[PDB]
RNA sequence: CUUGAGUCUCGUAGAGGGGGGUAGAAUUCCAGGUGUAGCGGUGAAAUGCGUAGAGAUCUGGAGGAAUACCGGUGGCGAAGGCGGCCCCCUGGACGAAGACUGACGCUCAGGUGCGAAAGCGUGGGGAGCAAACAGGAUUAGAUACCCUGGUAGUCCACGCCGUAAACGAUGUCGACUUGGAGGUUGUGCCCUUGAGGCGUGGCUUCCGGAGCUAACGCGUUAAGUCGACCGCCUGGGGAGUACGGCCGCAAGGUUAAAACUCAAAUGAAUUGACGGGGGCCCGCACAAGCGGUGGAGCAUGUGGUUUAAUUCGAUGCAACGCGA
């Protein structure tokens, strides 16, 4: 366990140390298996152009249309925190997400710690950024609530979960269980599989489905270890 | 095998082609010494005539060239 | 067989023809240990192909067979480490099991009302190398 | 590596021919030991592992009768 | 078009890929021919039936040159080298000779690194 | 005085060293000839190159680097190291016989010199290869492995550096101590000699006796038996680090602590266990076959859900028509 006694998760993702659509499911399908109530956010919108900034909401937008609460927040130029900070009254947050994505900058700035007392911050170098926060602090919310700064992490893998749980962790799907002709139906090419003509038609996020596919697949790869996990 | 410690050659010649051209093979490669028996000093003898040869064009490097 | 290489036990003559081809193909064609249905099929097949050939029903039986007999098929081994087809030749013994077999499967996805139609034409277009029994043999020679 | 057939001359005993000088002079484990460097250190390494591999096979071959 | 009525094989077997050319004794090329260029990809390229095919796939569009007989010249490692001539007999060309011209140095280049696979 | 050491005469073998020519393959490049549509690369791909014509093939040219086969458990050198052929200069070793000198010897702190690769300075050269770097794939990422490119460097001249698992992890010199099989290079005698047999030296390889060793192993080329001299060690970290000295253009090298901390650290061998280490030998394990299950209806068991209660137990194989 990283924290406990958690409400609320908030993915943090930033373009410039890594784009993927991959740790962000992974992620969403650990706190669907935890019950905990999810919310993405996308830092360093600063970085992106305004054509890119249109190319990026057009794929952000793919966890919105399945209700997730969806923000960009820019944390060098304080950038549309505002619903962030409303999103973060009140409860208990977990900042969670890859080592550089900005969550140690994102809490100094909603938090307005005083300037002597600020989180380590280092830039990232080539391809990904250092780890900088090896530790997990409680802070106080200046309105209401508790945030948790967390260490950056490289591979969030589900190998402790069950392959059903994963395809319970993709809320897109219950929308098709039971709508396969084979029951034990794997989805992946299996004749009559629901989910499979469901993206055909655009119903369901290819990206997702692909997702979930090489993540199960993972699984087989990470199943070598005898050790185990209960 | 051993010809020439059994007739006391003193040294192999590169000017002759007929005797030591029974020495490589038809791609030009010096046989090795396992084979034809011959023994070490001769080998190296031979070697180096063969080397001569070469070079003054008697004896081709290669069956190609 | 790991250790023994077990040799293969006789089978009986057909008391109509003292053939061991036919009672061989009377053994493939069987369901279910009913050897009497067997019998009957393969007597009515072979008699009206008698008819359509005239003389020696055995003897078309032993061409119609020879027509469609195959003489070299694909093989899996794994010695490379990864699944590897390999064109090999087939013993006597064993290509006459391959042709039976062809054959009888040939025939029950014939259908047209009976067995033994289906059987006997089967069994008359392989005579002349056709019925689509040849071209099973002809696409397992083209993958050689 | 050169074969040259002469009159009436089956094509597949000349073949045979060519594959077998052509391996008499070991030219494909030729190609393919000129594929890639190879560092003398390892070269010496393997060379002497094969000599005393075989000194020792040959010791092996008059050691059980005597 | 011109009957030479006499040419060479000239064959490329690499681990990739096999070329297959015909040219005449003086080395001006008339066809060739490529498993790459007969529709088979990646490790289907580099088959030797890949290469058998090509042998066709050249002897067919030197038709017109229409050389009886040929010298037949290999050079590369790659699988494919005995089965191009083999096809190309049984396409009714006559080998006059068969020789293997597979670049070989004295130690005069240093090779690539070896692949740490 | 001549037995140690050294000189001379006559020969032998040798990738010993330095300098200069030259050769033949091969890579790349350029120019041209033929000619078509792909080439290239991988486990598979992609990047990349190709219609201005690639790749392929032929001819001519240019340049650099290295010397298949011989080739070896081979040779030479103090060590590092040394591999086409030829010439010039030059070092050492060994053998036979004889003469010569007459202890002139061994070791060696300081000192001097040589000293792989990488690296540094200046100036050339640069074909191939290739840190760095650019790109494509894989991947969470690939900052790596793989792929396409590619700079320093790799080569030459002159300086500098002075370190390597610079290893036989075995200092130099001398004497003595059972054997066997080899390799290489001298040399004597006898043979009818090629052969062949008796000997006698040098170096070198593998077994193995006594003996030694913790054991592994060493074993006349000792790690045996003994002499002479030198270097080095005193638990593991701290640390070959700090400081100072010396050296270096610099990178750094050499000499070289202490505070502090632990009760271990370590060498060999034993038994087992494990290996994305091998050799196997069996088994309807696979293959070869025949019929099924998996879809349908129902029977039955179980999980779940439900219920006042749905009694309890059995739960990977080896629970689930199981207790019953
Ligand atoms: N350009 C830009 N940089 C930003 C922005 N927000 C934060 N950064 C910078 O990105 C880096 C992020 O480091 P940090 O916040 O520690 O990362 P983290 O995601 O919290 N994880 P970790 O501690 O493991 O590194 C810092 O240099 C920070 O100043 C932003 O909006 N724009
Ligand atoms: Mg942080
Ligand atoms: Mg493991
Ligand atoms: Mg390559
Ligand atoms: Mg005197
Ligand atoms: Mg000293
Ligand atoms: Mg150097
Ligand atoms: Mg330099
Ligand atoms: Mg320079
Ligand atoms: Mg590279
Ligand atoms: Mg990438
Ligand atoms: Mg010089
Ligand atoms: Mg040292
Ligand atoms: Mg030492
Ligand atoms: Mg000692
Ligand atoms: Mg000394
Ligand atoms: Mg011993
Ligand atoms: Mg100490
Ligand atoms: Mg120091
Ligand atoms: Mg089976
Ligand atoms: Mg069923
Ligand atoms: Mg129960
Ligand atoms: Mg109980
Ligand atoms: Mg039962
Ligand atoms: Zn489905």
């Amino acid at each position: 366990p990283i924290a406990a006694n958690i409400d609320q998760i908030v993915i943090v993702s930033a373009i410039l140390p890594e784009l993927s659509l991959n740790i962000i499911d992974r992620y969403l399908v650990a706190c669907e298996t935890l019950q905990i109530e999810p919310i993405i956010v996308l830092n360093k919108i600063d970085l992106l152009d305004d054509e890119g900034m249109a190319f990026v909401n057009e794929q952000m937008d793919i966890y919105r249309n399945i209700g997730y609460r969806v923000l960009m927040v820019s944390s060098h130029t304080q950038d549309g925190l505002k619903p962030l900070e409303e999103a973060l009254t009140g409860r208990i947050s977990i900042f969670a997400g890859q080592s550089g994505v900005g969550k140690s900058s994102l809490l100094n700035a909603l938090l307005g710690l005083q300037k002597e007392i600020l989180t380590n911050d280092i830039s990232d170098n080539s391809g990904l950024g250092q780890h900088t926060t090896t530790a997990a602090r409680l802070y106080h919310f200046p309105h209401g609530g508790d945030v948790i700064d967390s260490p950056g992490v490289r591979e969030f893998g589900l190998w402790h979960l069950e392959p059903e749980q994963i395809t319970q962790g993709f809320v897109e799907f219950h929308d098709y269980l039971g709508l396969c002709k084979y029951r034990d139906c794997k989805h992946d090419t299996d004749p009559g599989c629901a989910i499979r003509e469901a993206v055909e038609e655009g119903k369901i996020a290819e990206t997702r489905f692909e997702n979930y596919h090489r993540i199960l697949e993972s699984m087989a790869q990470v199943k070598t270890r005898k050790n185990f996990s209960d | 095998f051993c010809r020439f410690t059994a007739e006391g050659v003193q040294e192999i010649d590169y000017k002759d082609i007929a005797t030591l051209k029974n020495y490589i093979t038809e791609s030009g490669k010096i046989v090795p010494s396992r084979i034809t028996g011959t023994r070490a000093k001769y080998q190296r003898q031979l070697a180096r005539a063969i080397k001569r040869a070469r070079y003054l064009s008697l004896l081709p490097y290669t069956d190609r060239h | 067989p790991r250790r023994r290489v077990i040799g293969q036990r006789k089978i009986l003559p057909d008391p109509k023809f003292g053939s061991e081809l036919l009672a061989k193909f009377v053994n493939i064609l069987m369901v279910d240990g009913k050897k009497s249905t067997a019998e009957s099929i393969v007597y009515s097949a072979l008699e009206t192909l008698a008819q359509r050939s005239g003389k020696s029903e055995l003897e078309a039986f032993e061409v119609a067979l020879e027509n469609v007999r195959p003489t070299v098929e694909v093989k899996s081994r794994r010695v490379g480490g990864s699944t590897y087809q390999v064109p090999v030749e087939v013993r006597p013994v064993r290509r006459n099991a391959l042709a039976m077999r062809w054959i009888v499967e040939a025939a029950r996805k014939r259908g047209d009302k009976s067995m033994a139609l289906r059987l006997a034409n089967e069994l008359s277009d392989a005579a002349e190398n056709k019925g689509t029994a040849v071209k099973k043999r002809e696409d397992v020679h083209r993958m050689a | 590596p050169v074969i040259k057939v002469r009159e009436n001359e089956p094509f597949d005993v000349a073949l045979r021919r060519f594959k077998r000088s052509c391996e008499k002079a070991g030219v494909l484990a030729e190609v393919r030991r000129r594929e890639f460097y190879e560092k003398p250190t390892t070269e010496r390494k393997r060379a002497k592992a094969s000599a005393v591999k075989r000194h020792a096979k040959k010791l092996a071959r008059e050691n059980a009768r005597r | 078009r011109k009957q030479v009525s006499d040419g060479v094989a000239h064959i490329h077997a690499s681990f990739n890929n096999t070329i297959v050319t015909i040219t005449d004794r003086q080395g001006n090329a008339l066809g060739w021919a490529t498993a790459g260029g007969s529709g088979f990809r990646g490790s289907r390229k580099s088959t030797p039936f890949a290469a058998q095919v090509a042998a066709e796939r050249c002897a067919d569009a030197v038709k017109e040159y229409g050389i009886k007989n040929l010298e037949v010249m290999v050079k590369g490692p790659g699988p494919g080298r005995e089965s191009t001539i083999r096809a190309l007999n049984a396409a009714g060309f006559r080998i006059t000779n068969i020789t293997d011209v597979t670049p070989i140095p004295h130690n005069g280049c240093r090779p690539p690194k070896k692949r740490r696979v």
